[PDB]
């Protein structure tokens, strides 16, 4: 009942952020999702003494025919002033046998919001060709993808699962945005059974559906060195370049025996047999490979960032890190839209934004291999997350794809 | 007395912080303020300001102009302006006539009485006070402040709008066979029903009008509406025909702006040449396309309206020279609209590249206009667009479309191999540069034995790595092997330039061009690579 005081951070205005031009069929959806909004007073016109204003647009979640509605504020997110008073991280939700993810967004709408700041919350419904003025409405009640919505609303969430916790005190269960990740060590028959018991609670205190993720993953994948029984000429160029590579992350790598081999003015494919001394330094770059980096520390306060790689039929290889070659994370994922490149691209970020809230609680900035028209043109037709990380582009073609292949 | 309903108040804010208007009136003649007497009397009469006593400290100063028949008050707000809070806009974006979609009967109403029916925030019109300097300074000037929104004031136009549309909206919602747009003082009121089916909807219109107060008067605009800039016909839409006047510019925004629906409007040679100081002849001679320019907007072009029950089409053309020309139809030779695109500034480029930005550009520009993607006609083969975006190191994607076999078609240029050739020859490439000198070295060593080494001046580390690689695509059979340690010109040659900037990068690519196999390998420097260690000792010194 109580509109809990919120204020922007000193020193700065609401968003005025543009509305992007949106289809017809989307359109139409957000029309109909914000007339219904509007009789429930979740929603209502404003006028144009309101200059703010925040981009919106309209998706599909996983496994739903259902448009849902999606606001971008990451604009309003980054100058609402930080919230205080606890959310801290369980460093053993990312070491659960099984975690689902639930969506919880629709119980914020419960909460008004207050009313002073309503008017930050702007946002347009466009008319095609411009005919006429868009639809303006500002929030009333506690918005999706609002960073306050889930520190506001963390007094009334503790209490409605206070008694499933009590319960299953090894249960693991985190809040990130609208969505809660539901962390056992158990079957996926008594999972989704534990799952649908703390989807009542909910519906007495999008719910129906949720993500089955396995944690269980193998961290930092290792560097791994060709096994030949013969080399030839551009293999042991090859090689030497990817030993040169992972020195700037390994100390003792040595390439001085396997370069001897290369003196010379051989051609490419001519087969060269290894010496007593390459042989041993090839074993023992390998060894050095085989243990992870050693200083490789996770600070909260430093920004997460993560590169993506095309690699071809639908492989993309990607690291998370905060200071170049020590990586916190590297992954690899395969088929799974084999003739839409930007599709692939979109769900690769998804993935690996959802496992980076799993692993530290917060978004990393993405350095995506693709030119920003593009991206800015199609992300949203494949968008299925009611959150938004940040992005940059790559213009230049990374000579480390291969060293990751 | 009819009962009007109320037009409900915009609260309006100063800036945070700010204080309103302190200007100080300015000296008139007596003649000005005999005139402003009877303006600001006539206004009294009407509500549309009122005489104000002593408190306000706020003033804003008014002036006279004459003359076709007499005089008219000018209240300059520059400065209230500067000190009214911000609003939204209403629009900023116009329709694009192609946009529009034709009506049997389009009416015209005039709602210009209705602007001075908007009220204004009461708490709000302090802040608009003026003074008329009275006769000789011997008496305290009159003192009034608007009550309506003020002619000239930062929030009108968005306050109008907003207010014209909220009473409409409910006229709109259930008459969904008209539709409705307001331009200035006059509404436009648009229909496909029987002539006589569609004057009572007016009728009725102006009936839901008076509800307001709202005098529509009753009274035929030219079938040629100006508006915007354009030509709106009901049939067809036009650019209002302006023309370019030889000391010279600003002819760029008028040849793009006809190049929306005149074809082929070339813009380069004339944009290649741009504070405003002097005029230099075409040097590029864009006078062969110039007097084309004056040639092509010489004959009259027309677009269609838009039929949403048939598909909609885009169709590109490689013109040449970074530049691509395109039309958006859903009947053939009845286009819609047109335009060009440029390419972006930069070192190096591909044809295959440019298409897809071209694509990009179209489909969000037909995401605004029709709310819909359009189908692509394209002049690249499958069969270049899979191989392109198969290998292609970034992500890419082109939305359903088809191939058009219009010349010249866009291409692959080269395609490097994946594995070593076999039976090709080997070059260790390098070149080494002096920082000081700006002597160095470029050559090569293969594994047949041949050699080079040529000395070059004037010339970096960059352009010395360039010209080994260089040297070795001239020297070499059909097939070739290169391993170089630049990872700057592998940097360069794998993200698939087809046309440079530098001119040493163009002689590579038409060097790519003649070969049927290349395969471009990278080691790194200073490791004792050999070939690469031998040719690194012939060139760094
Ligand atoms: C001459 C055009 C015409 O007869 N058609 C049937 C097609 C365009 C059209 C259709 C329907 C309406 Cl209602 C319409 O009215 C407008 C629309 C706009 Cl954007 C600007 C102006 C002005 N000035 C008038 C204009
Ligand atoms: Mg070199």
């Amino acid at each position: 009942i109580e509109t809990v005081p919120v204020k922007l951070k000193p020193g700065m205005d609401g968003p005025k952020v543009k509305q992007w031009p949106l289809t017809e069929e989307k359109i139409k959806a957000l029309v109909e999702i914000c007339t219904e909004m509007e009789k429930e007073g979740k929603i209502s016109k404003i006028g144009p003494e309101n200059p703010y204003n925040t981009p919106v647009f309209a998706i599909k979640k996983k496994d739903s025919t259902k448009w849902r509605k999606l606001v971008d504020f990451r604009e309003l997110n980054k100058r609402t002033q930080d919230f205080w008073e606890v959310i801290p991280h369980p460093a053993g939700l990312k070491k659960k046998k099984s975690v689902t993810v639930l969506d919880v967004g629709d119980a914020y709408f419960s909460v008004p919001l207050d009313e002073d700041f309503r008017k930050y919350t702007a946002f347009t419904i466009p008319s095609i060709n411009n005919e006429t003025p868009g639809i303006r409405y500002q929030y009333n009640v506690l918005p999706q993808g609002w960073k306050g919505s889930p520190a506001i609303f963390q007094s009334s969430m503790t209490k409605i699962l206070e008694p499933f916790k009590k319960q299953n005190p090894d249960i693991v269960i985190y809040q990130y945005m609208d969505d809660l990740y539901v962390g056992s060590d158990l079957e996926i028959g008594q999972h989704r059974t534990k799952i649908e018991e703390l989807r009542q609670h909910l519906l007495r205190w999008f719910l129906w559906m949720g993500y089955e993720l396995h944690p269980d993953k193998w961290t930092v994948q290792p560097i791994v060195l060709p096994e030949k029984d013969s080399w030839t000429v551009n293999d042991i160029q090859k090689l030497v370049g990817k030993l040169n590579w992972a020195s700037q992350i390994y100390p003792g790598i040595k390439v001085r025996q396997l370069s001897k081999l290369l003196r010379g003015t051989k051609a490419l494919t001519e087969v060269i047999p290894l010496t007593e001394e390459a042989e041993l330094e090839l074993a023992e770059n390998r060894e050095i490979l085989k243990e992870p980096v050693h200083g490789v520390y996770y600070d909260p306060s430093k920004d997460l960032i993560a590169e993506i790689q095309k690699q071809g039929q639908g492989q993309w290889t990607y690291q998370i890190y905060q200071e170049p070659f020590k990586n916190l994370k590297t992954g690899k994922y395969a088929r799974m839209a084999h003739t839409n490149d930007v599709k692939q691209l979109t769900e690769a970020v998804q993935k690996i934004t959802t496992e980076s809230i799993v692993i530290w609680g917060k978004t990393p900035k993405f350095k995506l291999p693709i030119q920003k028209e593009t991206w800015e043109t199609w992300w949203t037709e494949y968008w299925q997350a009611t959150w938004i990380p940040e992005w940059e582009f790559v213009n230049t073609p990374p000579l480390v794809k291969l060293w990751y292949q | 007395m009819v009962p009007i309903s109320p037009i409900e108040t915009v609260p309006v804010k100063l800036k945070p912080g700010m204080d309103g208007p302190k200007v100080k009136q300015w000296p008139l003649t007596e003649e000005k303020i005999k005139a402003l007497v009877e303006i600001c009397t006539e206004m009294e009469k009407e509500g549309k300001i009122s005489k104000i006593g002593p408190e306000n400290p706020y003033n804003t100063p008014v002036f006279a102009i004459k003359d076709s028949t007499k005089w008219r008050k000018l209240v300059d707000f520059r400065e209230l302006n500067k000190r009214t809070q911000d609003f939204w806009e209403v629009q900023l974006g116009i329709p694009h006539p192609a946009g529009l979609k034709k009506k049997k009967s389009v009416t015209v109403l005039d709602v210009g009485d209705a602007y001075f029916s908007v009220p204004l925030d009461e708490d709000f019109r302090k802040y608009t006070a003026f003074t008329i300097p009275s006769i000789n300074n011997e008496t305290p000037g009159i003192r009034y402040q608007y009550n309506v929104l003020p002619q000239g004031w930062k929030g009108s136009p968005a306050i109008f709008q907003s207010s014209m549309t909220k009473i409409l909206e409910p006229f709109a919602a259930q008459n969904p066979d008209i539709v409705i747009y307001q331009y200035m003082d006059d509404l436009y009121v648009g229909s496909d029903l029987e002539i006589g089916q569609h004057r009572t909807k007016i009728e009725e219109l102006r009936q839901h009008l008076l509800r307001w107060g709202l005098t529509t008067p009753d009274k035929q605009k030219e079938p040629p509406f100006l508006w915007m800039g354009y030509e709106l016909h009901p049939d067809k839409w036009t650019v209002q025909p302006i023309v370019l006047p030889s000391w010279t510019q600003k002819l760029v925004g008028k040849l793009n702006w006809a190049s929306q629906i005149y074809p082929g409007i070339k813009v380069r040679q004339l944009s290649k040449l741009l504070a405003l100081t002097e005029v230099i002849p075409l040097t590029e001679e864009a006078e062969l396309e110039l007097a084309e320019n004056r040639e092509i907007l010489k004959e009259p072009v027309h677009g269609v309206y838009y039929d949403p029950s048939k598909d909609l089409i885009a169709e590109i053309q490689k013109q040449g020279q970074g530049q691509w020309t395109y039309q958006i139809y859903q009947e053939p030779f009845k286009n819609l609209k047109t335009g060009k695109y440029a390419r972006m500034r930069g070192a190096h480029t591909n044809d295959v590249k440019q298409l897809t930005e071209a694509v990009q550009k179209i489909t969000t520009e037909s995401i605004v206009i029709w709310g819909k993607t359009p189908k692509f006609k394209l002049p690249i083969q499958k069969e270049t667009w899979e191989t392109w975006w198969t290998e292609y190191w970034q992500a890419t994607w082109i939305p359903e479309w088809e191939f058009v076999n219009t010349p010249p078609l866009v291409k692959l240029w080269y395609q490097l191999e994946k594995e070593p050739i076999v039976g090709a020859e080997t070059f260790y490439v390098d070149g080494a540069a002096n920082r000081e000198t700006k002597l160095g070295k470029a050559g090569y060593v293969t594994n047949k034995g041949r050699q080079k080494v040529v000395p070059l001046t004037n010339t970096t580390n960059q352009k010395t790595e360039l010209q080994a690689i260089y040297l070795a695509l001239q020297d070499s059979g059909l097939e070739v092997n290169i391993v170089t340690d630049s990872q700057y010109a592998l940097g360069i040659i794998q993200a698939q330039p087809d046309k440079s900037e530098s001119e040493l990068v163009n002689q590579i690519i038409e060097q790519l061009i003649k070969k049927e196999k290349v395969y471009l390998a990278w080691v790194p420097a200073h490791k004792g690579i050999g070939g690469n260690e031998q040719v690194d000792k012939l060139v760094s010194a």
